[PDB]
């Protein structure tokens, strides 16, 4: 907003929700996919 | 300093209704003062050599005036400093007080991974059993890089110099954290505390006559609740396990970890892929994380209430609560399927009820 | 850490003499052992079929460990409660 | 508790509605016609950080504004 | 403050004016002068009575609101997604709020019959209120409801005692069990740097006096401390002898014959009694030198010269035989 | 901290260092109020505390039934079952 | 009270701070004692046969 | 692998909150660790000068480390020799190195006892119940030679021998002899010398927590004060209801 | 005498707070009567407005000085 | 030096500016 001071807690707030999105993407190829197509 | 020293401790002014909930913070700086009373003290007659470290802890309790007593004093008090923390902690959960004290919130998190640091590593200066093979295992689980760990080691395998090492970090840390705690205090004090009612209110009173007796209160109960622990031995806080010298050939056949680790030790239990028990940590406190901005996940204007009085639907910090003793509980039995069982329910609980904070 | 932990409420048996200064160069346990084998009955039943059917199935691969274990902590756990009383 | 008597009234009456909407507008405005770009200023002077404050001393690397005298305060400037 | 807000446009949340959370129907006056008269003409549900929980009025607004996966609470009021170019407009006939984007970007407040500068006053925010709001929003008079309790029933009135002695000597025994408490701890931390309970010091020796030869000085160890043995010759004796002449002169003065029980036999603790160095063979007296200072002892080991402020200390000792003593 | 409207001052005298935080959060009194207080010396202190316990510990105990107690039972049950469940496992897979 | 108010503890110890400090200070001081003597003797009343000093060894 | 069971609990003089440990007792264990358990064990932590004044006379633990042949040097030659134990001596060894102790029990090692019942679970009582614990193998179950049979052991198989047998050890004191009287009292010893400042630390305790709880007493009292003053305030708004 | 405060806050009528303190005192008869009326002299008054030939800055009264010398206003 | 460093908000102030 303007007049304010808060602006490195932005760019925080968008690396934590990506890194977020990655690992449970990275979490899901290795703990269930990757197993289950050996099942499939 | 003096003035200011009045202006934050004695002028400063509360509200009224701050029950016992909001001491807990003085309490974990005071058993850190404490600790570090005592680490000092301890210092002075400890050696950091492979060959003899235990036997020199040996040396405190049997052939030195009042040596019992520093020892059992700091090994006691470091489980009130993780209980009162995770009280401190679970408060503010409850109260939502991240939705404001944003960077209060950070700071906190930053100490608590310096407290866990500092725990962890003062936990293999006695050099037993379970330390060797703690340090074994917690230097194996961060190898996903090259190199790393037989240069955090020193060689090839834990050794003396990684005593020497560690016993310096140890040293050292404590008192980054306390520079850690001036600056989340200036940061608390730029906002001023909230109430157990989360409203904004005018009905003020001073510190130092009404909030500063109850802090005194509690202080009591404490000093006496350590010493009482410390002399007459109550709880096995502690497995016996460390008391037996190391062989680098063989493990001890029962493991437990100090209570403040067993939900993580529950993780790496249950999940399959190792990388995957890394990445829970990893991502719990991301998610911890992000609770600081809470405010911009959506445009719904916020409240602190969260209406959990009363409540047939309790709330997702209660929840989280549970799933971790749980965890805890599961944590401390034997590797068996049915245990996994319950302890992957256990895990999908503590991790579901930690994302879903954000969906106000 | 510490050698044992506090217990609250233990009963401490006052020394009950024995009857003839000679009484007690014979172990103490064997007066008490009876009894208690008498009150964990269930467990003596039990291996006593385990042992049954063991010898029985004939695949050659059987034991009864367990039930055992069962029977001797039952008896154990039951001995504790007087032992003391026979002892300075 | 309070008594049941002290009790009887609807608490759900929206009486901030009418100010609460004149606020977003009047607030809504000043960022379309100020806060379109990312603004450039001088750093560390005034007491503020110079990326876009304008209270003083809300910030940790600002702090401790003085090291001798009484201080002041910014509302009696 | 360092605190933002969030107006912004959302694909989630409606806003206001398309959808608002709270129950909307408004009434509006000419003038807002006029909420006075219905404070004193409606009636109030606080001035009535009522006795049982059942008996509360109903809300006026539906439990029925906020929908979604994992939303605890169902109700709020406030949001502020943004407003598009071209509001929606606000229906009058109905009740509904007018307010900020709705009055500058919508025609809600024109009227055929009207001149626009009269039209456009009744439009500000004190013009409308809630219905409901005369009947349900309470004032207080107090903090104290007068069901409870205040300090008229705790006040100590006339005829009463003086309580400043028992305050004081609460006070008094918490600070005096402290400080006892408080002692108790420097005492313990203090003793802790106190040598330890292996140590001990306590012993005691014996030598063998067979294989010495004249002239030769042997060296021992005893409670820590080094012990000179040495079979003097004839003019060692005579050299300590003639300067009994000269004890006027000296700093420590005493005659040789009680430093040697037996003539021939000289013993000494082997330590500089000025710092603790080790004296080392010699010096200008034929005894010895410590090279840390320079202090001189003599050939019974009496302080000559240097900075040294006593002779060599005589240890407790006891010739067992002719040829083997005892130490301690 | 308090809205810049709030914390203007009446007063033109310069505010001592001891007392910032003091008007940092400066609140105005709307409408005014009168208070009364009673000396600590002058007041019966452990009275009031026992005369009103009944009414405070109903309110706190009715307050935490449902948030922490239901789920509380229902964990204490899972533990239950959980030991079932495995002193049954211990049997079927090493008792013949 | 009107006991404690008659003793005139106040007036001679406790009204003027630096007699104050001296009344905690020595009070501590014979309280602690005290306190410690007595617990010594319940330590022994309650261990009598146990301990060191009540059973003396007898050599062969 | 599975979990072991949990040992009764038996009511030792010191395991109450009050009581001190119970000097007889450990006398006679004392003397049964010497006679006995000496043979393979070691406690390498313990010197002679720990028992005078606690347990015994000065004058007979002397004449009690006199006993031994303890080696010291060098001499004069650099040759080492041997001299008879004195008072600050530390307890003898039977064996010079783990190697050689593995290779007179079979290849298991033989604990050092300096600080053994904090070393296991439930301590004294395990230790009770594992000199108990021998017994005939359940149907189905053999083990091979030089290992026997315990059931209060985890995995129930166990290297060391039956340790106890009837008048093995005699006492001065007058006390019959038997496996349970001798196990009570080498458990009490080893529960002694797993940490012989335990009385100190018990009767400090006391007179530290007792005076800490009147403290309390007192700080809520204070605290209590100050709460009434607020807890009874009136405020009014508008006009004057009360005086 | 009851100990005891009445405060009547009140931010609409400008800058400007008054105060008063009291103790409790001894009767017309009292012998200490004098030494009353001597403490009241002790402590005195001051105005600002008002202050005759003396600055409050330097007066013998120990009490109006340091008043007058508080933040150097 | 025991009255240092007056304030920890805001921009200080001067003593010749009162
Ligand atoms: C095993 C599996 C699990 C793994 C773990 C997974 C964990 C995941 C969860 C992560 C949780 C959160 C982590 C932190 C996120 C921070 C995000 C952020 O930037 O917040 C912005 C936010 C403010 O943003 P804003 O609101 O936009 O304000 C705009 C302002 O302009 C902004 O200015 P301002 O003045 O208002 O703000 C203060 C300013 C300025 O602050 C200061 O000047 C304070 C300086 C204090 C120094 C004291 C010594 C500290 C030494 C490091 C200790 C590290 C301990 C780590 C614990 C583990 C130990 C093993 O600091 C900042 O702005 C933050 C800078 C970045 C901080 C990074 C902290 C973590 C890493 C630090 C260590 C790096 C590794 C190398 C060194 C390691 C040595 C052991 O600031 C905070 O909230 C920070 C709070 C304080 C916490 C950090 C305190 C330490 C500061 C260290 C500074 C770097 C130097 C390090 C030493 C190097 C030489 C040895
Ligand atoms: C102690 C400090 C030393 C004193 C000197 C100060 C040092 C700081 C210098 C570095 C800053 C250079 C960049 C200049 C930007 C100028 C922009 C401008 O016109 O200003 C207005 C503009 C704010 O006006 P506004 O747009 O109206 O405000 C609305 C909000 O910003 C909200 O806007 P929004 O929500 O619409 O989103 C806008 C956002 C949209 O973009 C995003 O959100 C992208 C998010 C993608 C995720 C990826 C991460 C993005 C962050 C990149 C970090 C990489 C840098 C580190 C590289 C390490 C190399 C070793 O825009 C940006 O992120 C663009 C700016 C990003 C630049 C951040 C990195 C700049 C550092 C470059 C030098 C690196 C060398 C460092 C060496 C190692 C030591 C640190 O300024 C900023 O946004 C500030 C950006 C820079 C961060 C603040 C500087 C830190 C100051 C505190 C010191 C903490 C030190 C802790 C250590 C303590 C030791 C004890
Ligand atoms: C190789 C093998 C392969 C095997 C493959 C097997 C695959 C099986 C998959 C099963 C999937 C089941 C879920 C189906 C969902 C269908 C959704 C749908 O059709 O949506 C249409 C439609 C979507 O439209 P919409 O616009 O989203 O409207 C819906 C609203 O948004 C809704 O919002 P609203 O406002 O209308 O409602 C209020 C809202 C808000 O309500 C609340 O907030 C109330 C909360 C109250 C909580 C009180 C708790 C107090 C007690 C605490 C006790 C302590 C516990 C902690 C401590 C314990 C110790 C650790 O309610 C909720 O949020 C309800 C949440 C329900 C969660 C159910 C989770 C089921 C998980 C099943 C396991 C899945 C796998 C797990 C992970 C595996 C590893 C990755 O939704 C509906 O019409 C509503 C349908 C709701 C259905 C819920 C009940 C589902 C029952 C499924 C039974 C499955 C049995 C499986 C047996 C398997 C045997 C092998
Ligand atoms: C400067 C370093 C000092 C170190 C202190 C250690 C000293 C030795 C051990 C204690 C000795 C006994 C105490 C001194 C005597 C009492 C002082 C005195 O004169 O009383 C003045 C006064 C006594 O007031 P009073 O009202 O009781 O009586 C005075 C009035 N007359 C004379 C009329 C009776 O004390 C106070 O008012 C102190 C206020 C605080 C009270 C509560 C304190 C409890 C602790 C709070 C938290 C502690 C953590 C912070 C510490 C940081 C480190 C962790
Ligand atoms: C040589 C014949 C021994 C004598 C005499 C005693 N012990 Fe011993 N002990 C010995 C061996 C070879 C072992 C190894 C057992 C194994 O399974 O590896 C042991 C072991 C113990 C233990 C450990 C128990 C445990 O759960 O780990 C204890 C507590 C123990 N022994 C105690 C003990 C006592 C009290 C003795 C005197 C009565 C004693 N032992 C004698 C060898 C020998
Ligand atoms: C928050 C502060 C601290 C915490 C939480 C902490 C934690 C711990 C813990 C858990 C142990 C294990 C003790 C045991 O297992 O018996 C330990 C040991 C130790 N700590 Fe720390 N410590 C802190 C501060 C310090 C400081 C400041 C120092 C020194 C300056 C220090 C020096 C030591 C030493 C020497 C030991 C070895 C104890 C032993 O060998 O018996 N500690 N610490
Ligand atoms: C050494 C560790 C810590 C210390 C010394 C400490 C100290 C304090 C103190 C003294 C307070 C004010 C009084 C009180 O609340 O008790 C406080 C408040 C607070 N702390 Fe901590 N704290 C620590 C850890 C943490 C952690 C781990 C978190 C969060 C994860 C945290 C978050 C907060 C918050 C949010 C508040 C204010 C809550 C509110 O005002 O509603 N702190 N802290
Ligand atoms: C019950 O309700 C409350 C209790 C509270 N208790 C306390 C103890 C404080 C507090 C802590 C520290 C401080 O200043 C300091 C910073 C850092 C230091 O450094 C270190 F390491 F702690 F010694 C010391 C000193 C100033 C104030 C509060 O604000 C506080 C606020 C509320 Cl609402
Ligand atoms: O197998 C383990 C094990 O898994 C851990 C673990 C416990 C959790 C620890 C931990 C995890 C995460 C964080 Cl953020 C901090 C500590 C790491 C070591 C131990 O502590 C341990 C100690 C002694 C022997 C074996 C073991
Ligand atoms: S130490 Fe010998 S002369 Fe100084």
């Amino acid at each position: 907003s303007y007049g304010n001071g808060t602006v490195l807690m932005p760019i925080v707030r968008r690396v934590f929700i990506g890194a977020l999105v990655g690992i449970y993407a990275y979490a899901a190829t290795d703990v269930v996919l990757i197993p289950g197509y050996a099942q499939l | 300093f003096m003035s200011l020293f009045r202006a934050h401790l004695v002028f400063y002014r509360c509200a009224l209704n701050l029950n016992s909930s909001y001491n807990f913070g003085f309490l974990v700086a005071m058993t850190f003062v404490l600790q570090i009373i005592t680490g000092i003290t301890l210092a002075f007659r400890y050696t950091s050599e492979a060959s003899c470290a235990f036997a020199s802890v040996q040396h405190l309790v049997r052939e030195v005036a009042a040596g019992w007593e520093f020892r059992m004093l700091h090994a006691t008090t470091a489980s009130f400093v993780f209980l009162c923390i995770l009280i401190h902690m679970t408060r503010g959960l409850y109260n939502w007080s991240y939705s404001y004290l944003t960077t209060a919130w950070m700071s906190g998190l930053v100490l608590y991974l310096l407290t866990i640091a500092t725990a962890f590593l003062g936990y293999v200066l006695p050099w037993g059993q379970m330390s060797f093979w703690g340090a074994t295992v917690i230097t194996n689980l961060l190898s996903p890089i090259p190199y790393l760990v037989p240069w955090l080691l020193g060689g090839y395998y834990v050794s003396d110099v990684t005593l020497k090492r560690f016993f310096v970090l140890h040293f050292i840390l404590p008192f980054i954290g306390c520079i850690i705690i001036v600056l989340h205090i200036f940061y608390l004090h730029l906002n001023g505390s909230s109430n157990p009612a989360g409203i904004d209110t005018a009905l003020k009173v001073a510190f130092y006559p009404h909030m500063l007796m109850t802090d005194a209160k509690c202080l009591s109960y404490l000093i006496g609740l350590i010493f009482l622990q410390a002399a007459f031995g109550l709880m096995e806080l502690s497995h016996p396990d460390n008391s037996i010298p190391v062989n680098r050939f063989v493990t001890p056949l029962h493991i437990v970890p100090e209570w403040y680790f067993l939900a993580y030790y529950a993780v790496l239990k249950v999940i399959p892929s190792k990388t995957g028990g890394l990445l829970v940590f990893m991502s719990s406190l991301i998610n911890l994380g992000l609770l600081s901005e809470i405010r911009a996940l959506n445009t719904r204007m916020l409240i602190r209430q969260q209406f959990m009085t009363r409540n047939v639907v309790s709330g997702w910090v209660i929840i989280w609560v549970y799933s971790m003793i749980f965890l805890i509980i599961i944590g401390s039995a034997i590797p068996q399927a049915t245990y996994i069982l319950y302890g992957r329910l256990a895990t999908i609980l503590y991790l579901t009820t930690g994302l879903v904070l954000c969906l106000y | 850490s510490y050698p044992y932990y506090c217990e609250f409420f233990v009963k401490f048996p006052n020394y009950i003499p024995p009857k003839d200064p000679a009484e007690r160069l014979v172990d103490p346990r064997q007066k008490l052992e009876p009894g208690c084998t008498a009150r964990c009955s269930l467990w003596v039943n039990e291996y006593d079929a385990c042992t049954k059917r063991v010898r029985a199935r004939t695949d050659n691969k059987g034991n009864c460990s367990g039930q055992y274990e069962e029977l001797h902590v039952c008896i154990d756990r039951c001995v504790a409660k007087d032992i003391f009383k026979y002892l300075k | 508790y309070l008594p049941v008597h002290e009790q009887n009234y609807d608490p759900f009456i929206p009486y901030m509605a009418p100010y609460v909407e004149e606020a977003k507008f009047q607030l809504q405005e000043e960022e379309e016609l100020l806060g379109y770009h990312m603004w450039e200023g001088v750093w560390y002077s005034g007491g503020v950080t110079g990326f876009g404050d304008k209270e003083p001393g809300e910030h940790f690397l600002v702090a401790l504004p003085n090291l001798y005298g009484a201080g002041g305060s910014p509302m009696q400037a | 403050s360092v605190h933002s807000h969030n107006i912004r446009p959302d694909k989630h949340e409606l806003p206001a004016s398309e959808v608002p959370l709270y129950y909307n129907r408004f009434d509006q006056a000419d003038h807002p002068s006029l909420w006075q008269l219905e404070e004193e003409q409606q009636r109030k549900h606080l001035d009535q009575e009522v006795t049982d929980v059942s008996q509360l009025v109903e809300p006026v607004s539906s439990p029925h609101q906020t929908e979604g996966w994992f939303k605890r609470l169902r109700y709020w009021h406030y949001k502020e997604t943004a407003e598009p170019t071209f509001p929606r407009t606000p229906d009058l006939s109905k009740g509904e709020l007018a307010a900020g984007a709705t009055v500058t970007r919508t025609s809600v407040w024109h009227d055929p019959n009207e001149p626009a500068i009269v039209s456009v006053s009744r439009f500000a925010p004190d013009n409308f209120r809630a219905v409901g709001f005369a009947e349900n929003v309470p004032n207080p008079e107090s903090t104290n409801s007068d069901s409870h309790p205040d300090f008229r029933e705790y006040r100590l009135g006339p005829g009463s005692v003086d309580r400043r002695p028992f305050v004081y000597f609460m006070s008094a025994s918490y600070f005096f069990i402290t400080a006892s408490m408080m002692r108790s701890f420097l005492c313990k931390w203090v003793h802790y740097w106190w040598v330890s309970r292996d140590m001990l010091a306590a012993g005691t020796t014996e030598v063998d006096l067979r294989p010495i030869q004249e002239g030769m000085t042997a060296v021992f160890k005893w409670r820590g401390k080094p012990v000179f043995v040495r079979h003097r010759t004839a003019e060692d004796i005579a050299k300590a002898q003639a300067d009994d002449a000269l004890i006027g002169t000296m700093k420590d003065p005493q005659l040789d014959s009680e430093r040697c029980p037996r003539p021939q036999w000289l013993i000494n603790i082997g330590v500089c009694t000025h710092l603790g160095c080790i004296p080392t063979d010699g010096g200008n007296y034929g005894g010895w030198f410590c090279p840390c200072h320079g202090s001189h002892y003599d050939t019974s080991g009496r302080i000559r010269l240097g900075p040294a402020p006593s002779n060599l200390e005589l240890p407790p000792t006891v010739f067992l035989d002719d040829h083997t003593v005892k130490l301690g | 901290g308090a809205p810049k409207f709030e914390r203007k001052m009446l007063g033109s005298y310069p505010v001592s260092p001891e007392f910032e935080m003091v008007w940092r959060d400066r609140l105005t009194a709307h409408g005014g109020y009168i208070q009364q207080t009673i000396s600590p010396y002058q007041l019966k202190f452990i009275y009031p505390f026992w005369h009103t316990f009944f009414a405070r510990c109903w309110c706190k105990c009715s307050a935490y039934a449902w948030p922490w107690v239901w789920p509380g039972l229902i964990t204490f049950g899972l533990v239950k079952k959980m030991n079932h469940d495995v002193e049954e496992d211990i049997r079927d897979h090493y008792w013949y | 009270f009107k006991l404690l108010n008659a003793t005139k503890l106040y007036e001679y110890c406790l009204k003027d701070n630096r007699r104050y400090c001296m009344f905690v200070m020595g009070v501590g001081l014979v309280s602690s004692w005290m306190w410690s003597e007595w617990w010594n003797s319940v330590w022994r009343r309650i261990n009598k046969g146990k301990l060191y000093n009540d059973v003396p060894y007898v050599y062969p | 692998e599975k979990e072991p069971p949990h040992p009764p609990s038996y009511p030792f003089w010191f395991k109450s909150l009050f009581h001190s440990h119970d000097i007889p007792s450990v006398r006679r264990g004392y003397e049964v660790y010497r006679k006995v358990c000496a043979t393979c064990h070691s406690m390498e932590q313990l010197h002679f000068r720990h028992l005078v004044g606690e347990v015994l006379p000065e004058k007979r633990v002397k004449q009690i480390a006199a006993e031994y042949d303890v080696t010291d040097g060098p001499n004069d030659q650099g040759e080492m020799y041997t001299r008879p134990g004195i008072l600050g001596d530390a307890f003898p060894s039977p064996y010079p190195n783990e190697e050689a102790a593995r290779y007179a029990n079979g290849g298991a090692y033989p604990p050092d006892l300096s600080l053994i019942t904090a070393a296991r679970h439930f301590g004294p009582d395990y230790l009770m119940a594992l000199l108990g614990g021998y017994r005939d193998p359940p149907e189905g179950v053999e083990l091979r030679p030089g290992l026997y049979w315990n059931v209060w052991f985890p995995g129930n198989a166990i290297a060391m021998p039956p340790p106890l047998m009837d008048e093995m050890i005699d006492y001065e004191d007058g006390t019959p002899c038997n496996i349970s009287q001798m196990s009570k009292d080498v458990v009490n010893f080893l529960t002694w010398a797993t940490e012989p400042t335990a009385d100190e630390r018990k009767l400090y305790g006391l007179k530290c927590v007792s005076a800490i709880a009147i403290g309390t007493v007192l700080m809520t009292l204070w605290w209590r004060f100050y709460w009434a003053m607020y807890a009874t305030r009136r405020i009014d708004f508008g006009k004057l209801k009360y005086l | 005498f009851c100990g005891s405060e009445l405060l009547h806050r009140n931010d609409d009528m400008g800058p400007t707070a008054h105060v008063a303190v009291g103790f409790e005192g001894v009767p017309w008869k009292s012998p200490d009567a004098v030494t009353f009326m001597l403490m009241q002299a002790i402590v005195g008054s001051y105005r600002k407005h008002d202050e005759g030939i003396v600055p409050g800055k330097v007066s013998a009264n120990a009490t109006v000085r340091n008043v007058c010398n508080k933040m150097t206003v």
